[PDB]
């Protein structure tokens, strides 16, 4: 019980780590298609998908922290 | 926008310098007639 | 045409002397195998006249 | 189909010619502007007017500039500014151009003086491109 | 022993004789044979040279033998079998270090605080943050090294579906063949269709990022 | 079609009337300037600058000049174009009036008007468009300023 | 039971920070795309960008209370 | 069993948070790449931005009263 | 377990809901781009926008049924 | 384990309409921004949203018979 | 426990037809907003509508085979 | 314990395929609003198509590689 | 308990790489949506491909590394 339901505990969690994976594709991938219309390619656009790619794995930091909750 | 649009340009401006760059290339017999195409024998008279 | 035999054989080789997979899977293996040789064996002669016409004109 | 009028001011290529497509590298992007558009207005990006005529043929042009103006209707009407084969368009001279265009541009100044450069730089690369 | 130990030995003998026979047709002879094989690393030369120098012939053919050598290596857990559950995952496992090593010759090497600064300085990983290149050390090297032993284990599981799959779907209809021959036929096909290209599409993520690290290095 | 309940220019050569060529946007010119466009006026010819030429010397935007000495070509359309742009019109609905050649023996003096009012040129039915952004608006209104320009001055 | 099974509702409830992590790719990825139009940098659209990724992550939130619910 | 269940019943629907918070995404960023094309900023596009917003966080309150009781 | 599973049940039927609060956003930010582009928002485009939100709510009222079932 | 399991079975099974919502929210969104391009509203377009609505609905139906199959 | 764990199985794998139902919804939704910008209706685009729901139904039949595969 | 926990724990791994199958619809789709501004068909965009749908099934068939090693 | 909770432990952690199999899709589509606006397909574009789709199969290289811990 206290040891049983803490390993099905963190295996739930890890799944919450699926929309920062599929968030990763969505920022990355509107900014390119970004630099298709051009031409701010390490300029604004690039610059701001880092804080695009930061904002989605942090909810993926978030949720790896949970699942290392019920690890340790 | 760009880098022409922001600099005002114009598409005139734009264009044109294609046009030109255009004329700028082409292959030499063709840039002779160059000149007359598309050029601009005027006063530009400021009114 | 050689080289292709060659290749064959050591797969072969491989195949007996390792561990082996059930015999329908290896039947078919082969089978998949041969679907490509078809159009390989037009292939490899398209392949020949490239590359040593490259080579002869450089 | 659609009229396809490809023009330039000095050059008519198709003249309302039912023509299944031409490609068309608007600035607004490249694309295959097929008989009988949708309103729409189009700058011309310089590229290659690719013009598929109901012919199998498509053509090439380069193109420097100009609208093609894929309209309400069925009219295509490229108004090429200048748009004009690589038959008479030196590489020579544009790739020579073209280095020497970044070159000239890296003692460019404002986003415009840059830009005659740049935008030099881009046509005459799209010309490169071309060939 | 001898299985394990000849399986190493027989992956390299295919790559060696390639990587012989190509520095061989380097006067002789050619008749059939010589122009024959030539064509095997003129194909490397063509095929893999369309993708490289891009990050220079330096590092290209260094990094062009580790591409050939894991399509050859999986190559050669393609047609072997038994071979691809066992001596493809130990293979795998032995292209795990070349794998990790790969970023080390030259990466960790020369910076193992950031690697990054030889792979990517900005882009993933925030140039800003070092806190994040350390991360992104993972997401481009330690966890994509982790992605290399993964990345043929998934392989290994295309593979090994199309053999469980297949062996589940002549075992499901035993009926000599027959219906289960038509499937079972493209089973097998898909070994191909699934390892055969993934596995190469494995080491050419290895190759991409072994050229994005030596391209900016 | 884009039109609104609310510039002129006059175009020419700089030589005399050898027809009645200035003379007459002279007139439908001046039966203009009352009406209200913008009096903004161009005169393609300096031979417009003449005809109306006094408070055209004070309606008028730019006059060219050297129409002609080699016929016009598009670069000159461009070149008034260009210099046309940056202008203090307040792009009311232009005109553009010169002689549209109609045969050898016929020519008529011609008005059209400019859509200078880039958001009738916005507006309406020019809605379906595409491309739409007052950019590539603009950025045909220009390119077409110098199609039309150089056409009708070219007739 | 009772000391087990909330330690496996709150990795169910961590599987809720799957919204909040693709919403995020959703949003720093459309302020991307349409700053390629531009020229709405500051002040217009990465302000509205702001406010796009405060009722992103307030499910998220919302979900890292309801797994912080079933654990103090 | 009886106590157990309603722990681990919480949690799971909880999960159903994970499409209110990417609705938003989705909404606000079609809003972010939908005033890019100008020029009704306020009114018309941003003002039917919460009446986007108001229908997908409908789907996170009913979940949100699923989880709550089963816990109270 | 007869009166246990039957709260670990309704509780995954909840998660059902999460291709209608995320389709509710996609269905109206696609109006919300629609109608960016103009001009018929007033009928025949957002009169649409109903007769997708009806398609999409179908699928969430058909899950929220089977969770109520399992419930009472 | 007879009774019980066949309540955390259909519950579980419900959690495949999470994409016959969302992906109706998909189809019917491109109806919405693709009649904005116009003109046939009345015919062609919105008549391939009838074939797109109900193909998404097809995996709608074949999974709430597997929800209806475990409870009856 | 043998007819248990099979009964709670078969459920967790009908969550696989949620990537098929909205992956369908998709790939007729581009079709729509694609034969919007008209007009190779019939052949090429049309064509390829079905090369991309049975690439997507693909996966549906493989997860529907899991679900039967423990049903019976 | 040994072997009911292997047959309820593959059905949770069989969720892994609604990426790879909802993915699939986004590979297509957007090679269908892709080749609809054309015109390069053969080769380029519908060769992209092959090495993208190749690296989205990727996640599917290692995913049913995690399936039938707890069932084989 | 112990050896049972570790065989529906990394079957949950199994079900993270759905995000990682459609941010594959995601990414990889937009690249093929963007050179088909043109030109920039050798580098600039396919070279940033290599760059989103590594920070999608991160999240891919964390969530693999997690079930392959509960493991052996």
């Amino acid at each position: 019980i206290d040891t049983a339901a803490k390993f099905i505990g963190a295996g739930a969690a890890t799944v919450g780590v699926a929309g920062s994976g599929a968030g990763i594709g969505t920022v990355f991938g509107s900014l390119i298609i970004g630099y298709a219309r051009n031409p701010s390619l390490k300029q604004q656009l690039f610059s701001y998908a880092i804080l695009g790619f930061a904002l989605s794995e942090a909810m993926g930091l978030f949720c790896l922290m949970v699942a290392f909750l019920i690890l340790f | 926008v760009a880098y022409w649009r922001q600099a005002g340009l114009s598409y005139i401006r734009y264009s044109q310098i294609c046009a030109k760059a255009v004329r700028d290339a082409l292959k030499t017999e063709f840039k002779a007639n160059a000149m007359k195409t598309s050029g601009s024998t005027i006063k530009i008279v400021k009114v | 045409p050689y080289v292709l035999g060659t290749g064959l054989i050591l797969y072969l080789l491989s195949k007996e002397i390792y561990v082996i997979t059930p015999e329908t899977f290896s039947a078919i293996s082969t089978i998949g195998f041969l679907v490509y040789i078809v159009k390989k064996y037009g292939a490899s002669v398209g392949e020949f006249a490239d590359k040593l016409n490259e080579q002869k004109i450089a | 189909q659609m009229s396809f009028t490809f023009a330039s001011p000095t050059q008519v290529f198709f003249n309302s010619a039912n023509v299944r497509q031409v490609d068309v590298p608007t600035q607004t992007g490249a694309f295959g502007i097929l008989a009988a558009h949708v309103p729409t207005l189009q700058v011309l990006r310089p590229g290659l007017v690719v013009v598929h005529a109901e012919d199998g043929t498509t053509s090439k042009y380069f193109v420097s500039s100009g609208s093609v103006t894929v309209n309400a209707d069925s009219s295509v009407q490229l108004l090429a500014e200048e748009a004009v084969t690589l038959d008479m368009l030196d590489l020579g001279a544009a790739k020579a151009n073209l280095e020497k265009a970044q070159s000239e541009l890296l003692g460019a100044a404002d986003e415009a003086t840059r830009a005659e450069i740049q935008i030099r730089i881009e046509a005459n690369e799209a010309l490169v491109k071309a060939l | 022993i001898t299985p394990v130990i000849l399986g190493l030995p027989l992956v390299t003998l295919i790559v060696l004789f390639p990587s012989l026979l190509f520095p061989t047709s380097n006067r002789l002879v050619s008749n059939r044979f010589v122009t024959l094989q030539q064509w095997m690393l003129q194909l490397v030369s063509k095929q893999m040279m369309s993708i490289h120098n891009s990050k220079g012939q330096t590092w290209t053919l260094m990094l062009m033998s580790l591409i050939l050598f894991i399509g050859s290596t999986n190559l050669l857990g393609l047609l072997p079998h038994s071979f691809t559950p066992t001596t493809q995952l130990s293979m795998n496992l032995g292209m795990a270090i070349p794998l990790w090593a790969g970023a080390v010759i030259t990466g960790f090497r020369n910076k193992t605080k950031a690697s990054l600064a030889h792979f990517l300085p900005q882009g993933t990983p925030t140039p800003l943050i070092p806190m994040l290149v350390i991360i992104e050390t993972i997401s481009l090297f330690i966890q994509p090294m982790a992605l290399a032993v993964r990345l043929t284990a998934n392989i290994t599981a295309g593979h090994l579906l199309i053999h469980l799959i297949g062996g589940a779907t002549l075992a499901l209809m035993s009926i000599s063949t027959t219906t289960a021959l038509i499937t079972f036929t493209i089973l097998i096909l898909l070994t191909i269709l699934e390892f055969a290209v993934a596995m190469i599409q494995a080491y050419v993520f290895t190759l991409l990022v072994s050229l994005y690290l030596h391209d900016n290095t | 079609d884009i039109k609104t309940p609310e510039l002129i220019i006059g175009v020419s050569s700089d030589r005399g009337l050898c027809g009645a060529i200035h003379s007459s946007v002279a007139k439908q010119m001046k039966s203009e300037a009352a009406n209200l466009k913008e009096v903004k006026i161009i005169g393609v010819g300096d031979k417009i600058r003449s005809i109306l030429h006094r408070t055209h010397s004070d309606q008028f935007l730019v006059t060219f000049k050297e129409v002609g000495r080699r016929p016009p070509t598009f670069g000159d359309a461009s070149v008034i174009a260009l210099e046309l742009l940056n202008s203090g019109y307040e792009f009311d609905e232009g005109s553009i009036i010169f002689n549209r050649f109609r045969s050898v023996i016929s020519y008529k003096t011609e008005e059209k008007p400019i859509f200078s009012l880039d958001t009738i040129s916005s507006a309406e039915s020019m809605s379906i468009y595409d491309d739409i952004d007052a950019d590539v608006l603009r950025n045909y209104q220009e390119y077409s300023l110098a199609n039309i320009i150089y056409y009708s001055l070219k007739e």
